[PDB]
This record gives C-alpha cells, sequence and structure tokens, in this order.
RNA sequence: GGGAGACUGGAAUUCCUGGUGUAGCGGUGGAAUGCGCAGAUAUCAGGAGGAACACCGGUGGCGAAGGCGGGUCUCUGGGCAGUAACUGACGCUGAGGAGCGAAAGCGUGGGGAGCGAACAGGAUUAGAUACCCUGGUAGUCCACGCCGUAAACGGUGGGUACUAGGUGUGGGUUUCCUUGGGAUCCGUGCCGUAGCUAACGCAUUAAGUACCCCGCCUGGGGAGUACGGCCGCAAGG
C-alpha cells in the first residue's frame, strides 16, 4: 500500500457502494472515514470513495 | 490603517443614529 | 487513528524521571504517586498527542510544510545521522548554529558558498592554486560540517517545527513559536510545557524512545510524498 | 445543453450551405432555440437567479451578432428577422 | 432484594461533578453515586479524589447487592474517569471492558459561543 | 387572492377569492336541495344563536361523506363549483356506475385526474381509503368521528390532518388543533389536503359583505345595561367592573364536555400557547 | 431512455421465493410502458448494520433498467407506498 | 459544496409516555438564582417536532461578486484541452439604465427543537441597566415580495503583448523509460532576478515595461450631515 493509488495507478478498478468489503479497508475502525493521504488516492477516486461510502451508509450496508 | 479616523466616523453615525432615533416621533404621525 | 501501542512504548523505558531536587512546580499534572523518590509519567496522554501530531504532519504536508530536526548532543551523532538521508529532512549533529530559522539572510549566502565548492570539486583544481590555499579548505570543511548537516536541501520553508530537548535549546523552542508557526516538541519535568504549541510526552534522556519518535515523525512526510 | 441530434438538425435547416457551422445565421438560430428551451424552464424555476445570468449573457450575444449582421447587410438581417419572428 | 452477576457501570463527568451508576444489562438501574452524594460541594465536585470515593462508593453499594462483573462505559471528556475506573477494579470488581460512549453531535444543535472566563 | 383598488371607502384594502381552479359556474340540478335561513331561532322561535341574520339564500349541494359503496368503481372529475355553505370548492365526480356525487376537492385536484375509492386504491390527494390500508405518517382529511357515521374532522380550507404511528385497532391523528386523538382502524378516510388554502385572508371590507353571509352586528356587553349583560353600563367608559363573563353569568373558564365523559380516546389535549 | 439501478432492502419476515415474483409485479409497468431489460439479483437472510424499522436482518435485491425519468419515479413511488418493502434507493450508472 | 425544484436517512438537543432509581441536579476564579423531594439528575424502550449534515473536509473545487458541505433524481448555467472542418474584425471598455447582491430588518401565510436582541432575576463592584449563571418574546427555518447598505479586503477596476527561476497542487492532452521523468496549455499558495515602491512590500496570478475605457481622490472637522428630489409600508439608503 502507499503507493501511487489503486484506482489512478492500476488503471483498472470500479468505486461500487454495494462493494462493502472494499469500503471496510477504507473507512476507519470505529466506522469513520480515512484521510485521503493514509490511502493514497487521487481527489476523483477519493470523492468517488466518500460518495459511496456515504450511500452504504444511507441504505445501511456499514455501522456509520 | 488606523483605528482612530474609523472611531470618529463611527461615533459621529452613531450620534446622527442617536438623533434620528430621537426624532423619529416628530415625523412619524406627521408622516402619517 | 494511530500506529503504535503501549505495549511497544513499554519496552522502551518511557517511564523513569529525574531527581526531586531539580523539577518545577507546574510539571506535577503528569504525575500520579511518589514510588521510591522517582517521578513518572502517564501512559493514556501519549497515543493521544502522537496522533494529533501526526494528523498535524499529514495536513501540512499537503499545505506545503515539513517537520526538521535540531540537536546539539555529541555522543548520539549516528541516530541522527542515518535516518535523516532516507527522507532528506534537516538536521544539525554537533554544533547548534546561531540565527538559521529566525534568519534566513545569511544561512543563503553560506548555502551558496558550499554549492560553488561542491560544484568546483568535480574539476580537480589543486596545481593552479598554492598550497596554502588548498590547506586551508581542509581546516574550513570541519569548521562548516560541525554546524550544517542537513540546511542545504529544505529549500522550501516549512511550515511545521518540531524541537528535542527543549530543556537546553529553549531558545531554539522559544523562537519557533515566535512567527506563530505550529510548533511540537517532548517536554520535561524540568522545562516550561506552555512554549509548545502541541506537546508530545516523552523522555529526553533515551535514545530506544527517540528513535522512534524521529521515525514516525520522519514517516509522515513519506506518507504523503508517496502518495503525490 | 443541446441535444447532438437537435442541434445537427437545427444547423442543417438554418445553415448557409453543407458543412456549416458558427456562422451568423446559424448562431442566431441556436441561441434563439436555447433561449426558447430555457424560457420553459425558467417558468418553474423563476428562483434560480443564476441560469438567468447565462440567459442574459446568451441574449447579449445573439443581439450582438444581430448588430454584426445588420452592419453587414440588411437584406439578410430583415429576412433572419422576419424568419424567426424576433423585435 | 435481588441478583445481578453482570452488569454495567456507566459514568457522566464533566466539568462540575461525576455521575456512576450500575444498571443490569436490561437497564434497571441499581445503585448510584455522586461527587455531590458523598459530600463535596461547589468546585471541590471536579476534584479527582471526590470522583474516586464516589466510584467507591457506588462499588460497595453493589457488591452489598452482590455484582461481580461490571463492565465500564464513560461519557464524553471529564476528570476523574481513570481514578474512577481505578477505584472500581481495586475495589473488588472486574473491570471488563472499556467501551467510551460519548454523544457526538455532528453539528446538529448550536451551543453557546464561549465563556469569557 | 385578488385586492381591490381603493376606489371608494368601502374598497380600501379589502381583497377577494381569485376563484381560481373553478371550471362551471352552476351546480347540478339534480343534487341541489333547498334549504331557508333559520336567523338564529330554534324550534322555539326564539333567537338563540345571536348575529345571525339576513343573508343570500344558498344552496345545499349534497355532499357524500360516507363513501361506503363503490369501492372497486373508479370516478373521474368532471368540475370545479363553489359552496356558499362550506368555506372551500367542491368537485363534481363522474362515476363509472353513472351517478354524481360532490367531494371537497381538496387541494392539487386539477381537472380529468381520476380517482378510485377503496381499499385497494392507490395513496393518492383525491381518493378514498380506509386507514388500515394508509400508511401511518401520512396527511388525510374528512375520515369521521365513528365508522360509517360521516366524516366529521378537519373540513376547512387548506386543513388537514397528520396520522401518526397506528397500533392495534386504534390509530392516532393530529387534528389541525394540536389535539391527539385515537379512533379506530376501520375509518375510511380521504388523502391530501383541502383545496382554496388561500382563502381565510380575504378583507371583506366593508360590513355588508360579512352581513350578506347573515352575520348581524356584535354589540360588546359594556355599553349594556346592567339588566342586560354583567358588564354594567355606569357612568363613562366602564372596563366591565368585574372579571370576564359570559351574558348568562358564567365565566371564562374550562367550560369543557361534563367530566369523565367517553372521551378515553383522547391522548393528549391540544395547547393554549 | 437511460440506465439506472435500483437497490431494495425488503422485510425479513417475507421469502425469497416470493421476493422475485413480488420485484416482477413492480416491473410489469417498465415492462409495459418501457420494455428494458431485467436483470434482477436477490440475496437475503443480510444482517443490517443497525436497527430499519425494527429489523435487524433484511434481503437486498438490485434492478438495472434502461427506462425513463418518469418511469424511474413511478416505480420508486409505488415501491415507498407499499409495506412489503422496507427502503429503496435509485442511482444513475452513467459517468455522471 | 455552480443554481432552482422534488424525494430520502444517521448522530445529537428538547418534550411526552411505559420501566429503574434516589435527595440532590445544574452552574462559577469562589457562589447564589433556577430545577427536585408533588419522585430530581441519571439509565432501557417507544413517539413528536425545528435546524444542520462530524469523520472525508484542506491554503482543495466552483461562481463575475455575495456565496456554495448528508444521500437520490429532473432541468439548467459556466470553464479547460484536442480535432481546428465553420463566418472572418464580429476584439475591449461603458455615462444613464437593468439584474444579482452576505447578514440583519419589514408585509402576509406556518412552524418554533437548540441558541438567542430586548426583558426578568443571581454574582462582583463605592456605583454594574454589561463581562458570569438561570428562563426568554422577536430572529434564526419553509412559501410569496421589499429592504441594497458590510472590513461586498486581495482596502489591488475591466482586455490583451512582454520581463531569470525554484518549489507544490488540481485540470484534460501528447514525447522519453516501461513504473519513472521533461515540455506543452489554464486556476490556485510560498521563496526569489531585473524592475517598481517613502518603507511595508509586488515581482509571470504584478503594485514592472505600455495601450483602450468608466468611476473616484485635490487638507482634517462641519458632514457622508442640512434643504429639495429619487425611489421604500416602515427603519433607512
Ligand atoms: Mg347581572
Ligand atoms: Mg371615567
Ligand atoms: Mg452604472
Ligand atoms: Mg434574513
Ligand atoms: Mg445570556
Ligand atoms: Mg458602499
Ligand atoms: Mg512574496
Ligand atoms: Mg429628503
Ligand atoms: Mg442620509
Amino acid at each position: 500500500k502507499t503507493r501511487k493509488c489503486v484506482f489512478c495507478s492500476k488503471k483498472g478498478q470500479t468505486i461500487d457502494y454495494k462493494d462493502t468489503a472494499l469500503l471496510r479497508t477504507y473507512i476507519s475502525e470505529r466506522g469513520k472515514i480515512r484521510a485521503r493521504r493514509v490511502t493514497g488516492n487521487c481527489v476523483q477516486h477519493q470523492r468517488d470513495i466518500a460518495v459511496a461510502v456515504k450511500n452504504a451508509r444511507e441504505v445501511a450496508l456499514l455501522p456509520f | 490603517g488606523s483605528v482612530i479616523k474609523k472611531r470618529r466616523k463611527r461615533m459621529s453615525k452613531k450620534k446622527h443614529r442617536k438623533l434620528l432615533r430621537r426624532t423619529r416621533v416628530q415625523r412619524r404621525k406627521l408622516g402619517k | 487513528m494511530a500506529v503504535v501501542t503501549m505495549k511497544q512504548l513499554l519496552d522502551s523505558g518511557a517511564h523513569f524521571g529525574h531527581q526531586t531536587r531539580r523539577w518545577n512546580p507546574k510539571m506535577k499534572r503528569f504525575i500520579f504517586t511518589d514510588r521510591n523518590g522517582i517521578y513518572i509519567i502517564d501512559l493514556q496522554q501519549t497515543l493521544t498527542y502522537i496522533d494529533k501530531a501526526y494528523e498535524f504532519v499529514k495536513e501540512t504536508v499537503a499545505h506545503g510544510g515539513t517537520v526538521l530536526f535540531v540537536g546539539t548532543k555529541k555522543q548520539a551523532q549516528e541516530s541522527i545521522a542515518e535516518e535523516a538521508t532516507r527522507v532528506g529532512m534537516p538536521y544539525v549533529n554537533q554544533r547548534w548554529l546561531g540565527g538559521m530559522l529566525t534568519n534566513f539572510s545569511t544561512v543563503h549566502k553560506r548555502l551558496q558558498r558550499l554549492k560553488e565548492l561542491e560544484a568546483m570539486e568535480q574539476t580537480g583544481g589543486f596545481e593552479g592554486r598554492t598550497k596554502k590555499e588548498i590547506l586551508m579548505l581542509t581546516r574550513e570543511k570541519n569548521k562548516l560540517e560541525r554546524s550544517l548537516g542537513g540546511i542545504r536541501d529544505m529549500q522550501k520553508v516549512p511550515s511545521a517545527v518540531w524541537v528535542v530537548d527543549t530543556n537546553k535549546e529553549h531558545i531554539a523552542v522559544g523562537e519557533a513559536r515566535k512567527l506563530g508557526i505550529p510548533v511540537i516538541a517532548i517536554l520535561d519535568t524540568n522545562c516550561d510545557p506552555d512554549v509548545v504549541d502541541y506537546p508530545i510526552p516523552g523522555n529526553d534522556d533515551a535514545i530506544r524512545s527517540a528513535a522512534l519518535l524521529t521515525k514516525v515523525i520522519a514517516s509522515a512526510v513519506a506518507e504523503g510524498l508517496q502518495a503525490r | 445543453a443541446l441535444t447532438a441530434e437537435q442541434k445537427k438538425e437545427i444547423l442543417g435547416q438554418y445553415g448557409l450551405h453543407d458543412t456549416d457551422t458558427g456562422s451568423p445565421e446559424a448562431q442566431v438560430a441556436l441561441l434563439t432555440k436555447r433561449i426558447q428551451d430555457l424560457t420553459e424552464h425558467l417558468k418553474v424555476h423563476k428562483h434560480d437567479h443564476h441560469s438567468r445570468r447565462g440567459l442574459l449573457l446568451l441574449v447579449g450575444r445573439r443581439r450582438r451578432l444581430l448588430k454584426y449582421v445588420a452592419q453587414v447587410d440588411v437584406a439578410r438581417y430583415r429576412s433572419l428577422i422576419e424568419r424567426l419572428g424576433l423585435r | 432484594k435481588k441478583n445481578v452477576p453482570h452488569g454495567a457501570a456507566h459514568i457522566k463527568s464533566t466539568f462540575n461533578n461525576t455521575i456512576v451508576s450500575i444498571t443490569d444489562p436490561q437497564g434497571n438501574v441499581i445503585a448510584w453515586a455522586s461527587s455531590g452524594h458523598v459530600g463535596f460541594k461547589g468546585s471541590r465536585k471536579s476534584t479527582p479524589f471526590a470522583a474516586q470515593l464516589a466510584a467507591e462508593n457506588a462499588a460497595r453499594k453493589a457488591q452489598e447487592h452482590g455484582v461481580k462483573k461490571v463492565d465500564v462505559f464513560v461519557k464524553g471528556p471529564g476528570s476523574g474517569r481513570e481514578t474512577a475506573i481505578r477505584s472500581l477494579q481495586a475495589a473488588g470488581l472486574e473491570v471488563g471492558t472499556i467501551s467510551d460512549v460519548t454523544p457526538q453531535p455532528h453539528n446538529g444543535c448550536r451551543p453557546p459561543k464561549r465563556r469569557r472566563v | 387572492i385578488r385586492k381591490y383598488k381603493p376606489t371608494t371607502p368601502g374598497r380600501r384594502g379589502a381583497s377577494v377569492s381569485d376563484f381560481a381552479e373553478i371550471t362551471r359556474s352552476t351546480p347540478e340540478k339534480s343534487l341541489v336541495r333547498p334549504l331557508h335561513g333559520k336567523g338564529g331561532r330554534n324550534a322555539h322561535g326564539r333567537i338563540t344563536t345571536r348575529h345571525k341574520g339576513g343573508g343570500h339564500k344558498r344552496a345545499y349541494r349534497v355532499i357524500d361523506f360516507r363513501r361506503h359503496d363503490k369501492d372497486g368503481v373508479n370516478a373521474k372529475v368532471a368540475h370545479i363549483e363553489y359552496d356558499p355553505n362550506r368555506t372551500a370548492n367542491i368537485a363534481l365526480l363522474h362515476y363509472l356506475d353513472g351517478e354524481k356525487r360532490y367531494i371537497i376537492a381538496p387541494q392539487g385536484l386539477k381537472q380529468g385526474d381520476v380517482i378510485e375509492s377503496g381499499a385497494n386504491a392507490d395513496i393518492k390527494p383525491g381518493n378514498n381509503l380506509p386507514l388500515r390500508n394508509i400508511p401511518a405518517g401520512t396527511v388525510i382529511h374528512a375520515v369521521e368521528l365513528r365508522p360509517g357515521g360521516g366524516a366529521k374532522l378537519a373540513r376547512s380550507a387548506g386543513v388537514s390532518i397528520q396520522l401518526l404511528g397506528k397500533e392495534g385497532t386504534y390509530a392516532a391523528l393530529r387534528m389541525p388543533s394540536g389535539e391527539i386523538r385515537r379512533v379506530d382502524v376501520r375509518c375510511r378516510a380521504t388523502v391530501g389536503e383541502v383545496g382554496n388554502a388561500e382563502q381565510s385572508n380575504i378583507n371583506w371590507g366593508k360590513a355588508g359583505r360579512m352581513r350578506w353571509k347573515g352575520k348581524r352586528p356584535t354589540v360588546r356587553g359594556v355599553v349594556m345595561n346592567p339588566v342586560d349583560h354583567p358588564h354594567g353600563g355606569g357612568e363613562g367608559k366602564t372596563s366591565g367592573g368585574r372579571h370576564p363573563v359570559s351574558p348568562w353569568g358564567k365565566p371564562e373558564g374550562r367550560t369543557r364536555k361534563p367530566n369523565k365523559p367517553s372521551d378515553k380516546l383522547i391522548v393528549r389535549r391540544r395547547r393554549t400557547g | 431512455m437511460r440506465p439506472y439501478e435500483i437497490m431494495v432492502i425488503l422485510d425479513p419476515t417475507l421469502d425469497e421465493r416470493t421476493v422475485a415474483p413480488s420485484l416482477e409485479t413492480f416491473l410489469n409497468v417498465i415492462r409495459k410502458d418501457g420494455g428494458t431489460v431485467d436483470k434482477v439479483d436477490i440475496w437475503g437472510r443480510r444482517r443490517l448494520a443497525y436497527e430499519i424499522a425494527k429489523h435487524a436482518e433484511g434481503i437486498y435485491a438490485v434492478i438495472d433498467v434502461k427506462a425513463e425519468p418518469a418511469t424511474v419515479s413511478e416505480l420508486d413511488r409505488q415501491l415507498n407506498l407499499n409495506e412489503s418493502v422496507l427502503r429503496t434507493k435509485v442511482l444513475r450508472t452513467d459517468k455522471h
């Protein structure tokens, strides 16, 4: 980890709000959203994550 | 810049507003 | 967030104190109880400030600031030399020079003077000049190297400053908080705690703890560098 | 914005010749269509207060294009005016 | 009276006093203590010794009812939490886990501006 | 609302209902029924309800409030007319069966739209539905005070009731007066809010307008004589000489229904302010 | 038309055997008005992260439809009025 | 997080209901009003209403300026690059005029949880109509219009040509490796050439080199006040 990015660098990925497994590695332990530097992601994919995790929390797919 | 010149105009406007508040009634009913 | 626990800190011996005749009345908050006449520092107040400083450096990295290193000891010259070149941060090893942060119009001249010499070294001019001119440069190197060790590559006027051993380097931390720039440092039971903007509980006479502290303070910049 | 097919057919209709865009008459027709399409949305969202600025900018651009067309030639100007029903 | 083998102690600590209340896993409180109830008044209610003595009194009242296993939950910031936990575990009770439960208002209600002193 | 210009003293700042959403101007002669004013006099002939006098005669315009029958039979609106007896417009429905009826014409009810009563009807303003099928937290109006007893709640203009979480054989309704009341779930309700909400702000301007509606003047008891009103006349402008009291000696108190009535359904009385 | 995705969280008291027919009864309107492809994925007995209308578990369903805004809005309204379903969410699979 | 419209959800404050539960709860540099003993505070469950959307979230994005932070959908403004096929001077400014114009205030229609002008009390002071605490009507909020004043500060008018660089960031394009780096074009920070600048300072985003246009300044008070007029329900400009 800590590379350029997993989405902006690998060139293949998809940010899906239903991907609770993938969003668990990005949400904090308590349930909050981790910072952008710790994840090392471009601004676009960071906002995509943010909105996906927000949709998950809204549909009750995460502990908020 | 300095605050002296600003507070001077502030006090001037405050005194003007106080006079206007005091004289409001002298034109309130004379206006209506 | 969090990067370490108290288990790894207990092994470093960061709960020791000094004699009871060299303390200050305003350092009785971190103490819990007197046992055999030695002072102890709480542990719950360590991880909080550690994470606070970590996030502050994480933010200042993106803002355009980094952390520095300062010191005046002449026994741990190796601990502050190996980890420095890894990230490329400033540091002082032998001689704590005067006027490096508060004065910026003077160090830039010596930086260019040293750059000129390091660039001309590639030519190898030894015969064109007299023996005295070459012999002087040998002692000049020993005179100029014991004061500046990492101030050559900063060139960025960072927005975060870290100080260590405030008891002896009070002038450093004293001038750090001058311009209001965020200041961080570790405090002792015989110094002033209000001088640092973000204190970090930690002993000043523990190399095992100082190494880990410097490592975790320098890794914050690499965290943002590898991402940028 | 305007759909690609709608813009293409509008240009083919009000174009001086095949493969013609950005001409005076074409630009005037595009602006008129844009205003006619935006008036319906404004009639609902009258409290926008932001799209009105773009509306005014487009109207000013159309007026400037019409002024230029009139300065160049009057016959073309009057023909476009009577064909689009403006003023 | 009643028996409660496992319970939980909620400690609401603020800048004025600390209230520690033991309760069954259902929610029916059994015993509780407060610095003011211990005897302290005014600013003395904020000292750590007051919270420690209140926690000790609560532990004694719980042992009177026969409670041994007691988890601990704490409210938002406030002095006396760690001292109360220490006193509870020292008075002959199982400390168990420590799950902090603090209300986190995400900009819900506008609080006062600031205390000028 | 249309404001009259200050042409005459009577039209200084007077207003009138815009009368929008009205298509026809005459009622259905097959549904209209006769009715004559009473002037506030009961069978005995004595003036019982004061301030009731000469007003323009009106029609009844029979309105069905039960809607128990014609469950699966759909119906569309035909016209929107005015009704003096009601403080809101009414709607004429052309039922698929053939008969016509009248409804309070809730707000947002345009012309041409189709409505459908019954239990399997869709929740939408204009259709009747039982409380059992109406989800909680919705807005209704004119349901009833008793199963099959007739809609008698929230019939005024721009008024409605909020249905809270129902439980068992009782559902909670928050009347427009802020009073929460329980009512069995078997009651038939009507989704949507009453129309003509723009009314109630109509400045009548002159006394003749209010008199046309059969509203006679109201004389204050202060100026009356001690033998007529408790607030004796006296010498000069007198505030009343005692506490406020009704003309029959009833003070301004609770005056509620007899204590311990059949009101076990009320869960929370309204709030004064 | 435009592509759209519809996530649905139903009541745990129901059964997967009646979940799919219930979703088809609602997609009847789409197939009779829009006539679009139908891909309905279902997975039941999934525990939620917190209480949802006095329930700890539920059944999730995902549908994809290339229909009109009015059609998707009508479907969302029908699902919100129905009681057998608890929660609904409409997303636009497009880049925007 | 460009704007308007519709739908939707979590935390948290307050109230109420069904349990548990005591004689204190709140609060200050120290205290007292007040709230409880007529079951306080506090904990479990449920219901109600009004606002805002922690964490992502910042010298990072948009807008001409105000200003724009939860999620879904309809409409829509504006910006950069490549392809340069399209007309070829249509480029820029703008007296009056028109629109937008933070917050507060005003008319009407609703609600009102927290905070809170005024107002009641408590405390200090020789004297406290304030700084501190307890309640709190307008307001803060939604719907239709006025009010046009802010440090509406970058105290920097609008468009273009030119004047060493280093260091960051966001944006979409190609060459060199084969993830790594340079150039190209726009916004946004810092250090610094010449130059400008009374100094502070600006310095490729000029306050420099020069062109086009509008407004304003020619000593401080009087006074941004007086009369008349302009619009406005009023305050007021
Ligand atoms: Mg009498
Ligand atoms: Mg008299
Ligand atoms: Mg002008
Ligand atoms: Mg306002
Ligand atoms: Mg106050
Ligand atoms: Mg001005
Ligand atoms: Mg500078
Ligand atoms: Mg005048
Ligand atoms: Mg004036």
